[PDB]
């Protein structure tokens, strides 16, 4: 229905920064939830996936070096970086991806990596 | 383990004119998994069709979604304006979920 | 014990309600296990096949679903997925056989089949070696879905869609997971000799 997100910022090289996604009106405790990164000059791919349950899903590209947690308090969505590679500067969109739909899309931050 | 590839990259349209738009998977893959979504620039892409043979929400349901067996074509009839904006279509099995390259629309 | 019900067969369980049949008491024979053309996986995953002849078992048991292609590979004992995690999950400490059958002329019409279906959304996740019947509506969203479906709803069904020229993912196999659970009360033989 609607999800707004903060969270970005500027980020040293192998620092981790927080990723959040606010929803309104859907429940993330039960959904498929899913990112996807826009790097600049560039196409879409997948960042990361969450399905209702427990399980979670990575590319390969970007295997390791990543979590995604669901508050249960909050219908929030939370992505953790780790040791963080400037081939990532990109923008990060969370989505309500369901496999017989596209879902809401987001606004979306721009994450940026730079000495 | 696929790569969706969709010809042509650029599509010089002329306002007012139909537009077909096809992206062809590596295999032989099944209808009931890909959709097609708007992508405008510097903004949040929206949803236009899902399973390559039905609309969306808040859509004129003036673009035709088909397809059948490789070959997957968007058919748009009527354009506007505020529609010109790349495409991507995303196929998603759940094991393998490869992307698209876009295709920039422009007068 | 023939094991020639769950293998030959023209009745087909989906991934959900799948069917289970119990081989309880009777005289077994995994001699003629082998020959039913080659599988697409034959893996063992507990006792070794080639012991298993002759072995000693208990009561086993023979499911019996029709899966889609490329994820028949969600079927070892901790993976995740539609059909691992939502459908048919399997015990981490396992000790069956699952195999396929590479089924594409028995299985798919020529226009297409809409009752072999599966499940894809769930609320949680599923329990190992558990029956998932079920029809009412998904809510996905703060908005009661009653009775009816809607934005915000979504049917917890979808059909599979199997049409000739898919390759060789895509296309439907029949799947069979001959468990092995030890219940310590002996029934079936212990190698036919």
């Amino acid at each position: 229905v609607q999800l707004v997100q903060s969270g970005g910022g500027l980020v040293q090289p192998g620092g981790s920064l927080r990723l959040s996604c606010a929803a309104s009106g859907i429940t993330v405790s039960a959904n498929y939830m899913n990112w996807v990164r826009q790097a600049p000059g560039k196409g879409l791919e997948w960042v990361s996936l969450i399905y209702a349950g427990g399980s979670t899903f990575y590319a390969d590209s970007v295997k390791g070096r990543f979590t995604i947690s669901r508050h249960n308090s909050n219908n929030t969505l939370y992505l953790q970086m780790n040791s963080l590679r400037p081939e990532d500067t990109a923008m990060y969109y969370c989505a309500r991806d369901l496999l017989e739909a596209g879902g809401m899309d987001v606004w979306g931050q721009g994450t940026a990596v730079t000495v | 383990e696929l790569v969706l590839t969709q010809s042509p990259g650029t599509l010089s349209l002329s306002p007012g004119e139909r537009a077909t738009l096809s992206c062809r998977a590596s295999l032989s893959v099944s209808s009931n998994f890909l959709a097609w979504y708007q992508q405008k620039p510097g903004q949040a892409p929206r949803l236009l069709v899902y399973g390559a043979s039905s609309r969306a929400t808040d859509i004129p349901d003036r673009i035709s979604g088909s397809g059948s067996g490789t070959d997957f074509t968007l058919n748009i009839s009527r354009l506007e304006p505020e529609d010109f904006a790349v495409y991507y279509c995303q196929y998603s099995d759940g094991s393998s979920w490869t992307f698209g390259q876009g295709t920039r629309l422009e007068i | 014990c023939p094991f020639d019900e769950v293998f030959n067969a023209t009745r087909f369980a989906s991934v959900y309600a799948w069917n289970r049949k119990r081989i309880s008491n009777c005289v077994a024979d995994y001699s003629v296990l082998y020959n039913f053309a080659p599988f697409f996986a034959f893996k063992c995953y507990g006792v070794s096949p080639t012991k298993l002849n002759d072995l000693c078992f208990t009561n086993v048991y023979a499911d019996s679903f029709v899966i889609r292609g490329n994820e028949v590979s969600q079927i070892a004992p901790g993976q995740t997925g539609n059909i691992a995690d939502y459908n048919y999950k399997l015990p981490d400490d396992f000790t069956g056989c699952v195999i396929a059958w590479n089924s594409n002329k028995l299985d798919s019409k020529v226009g297409g089949n809409y009752n072999y279906r599966y499940r894809l959304f769930r609320k949680s996740n599923l329990k190992p070696f558990e029956r998932d019947i079920s029809t009412e509506i998904y809510q996905a969203g703060n908005k009661p879905c009653n009775g009816v479906a809607g934005v915000n709803c979504y049917f917890p069904l979808q059909s599979y869609g199997f049409r000739p020229t898919y390759g060789v993912g895509h296309q439907p196999y029949r799947v069979v997971v001959l468990s092995f659970e030890l219940l310590h009360a002996p029934a079936t033989v212990c190698g036919p000799k």
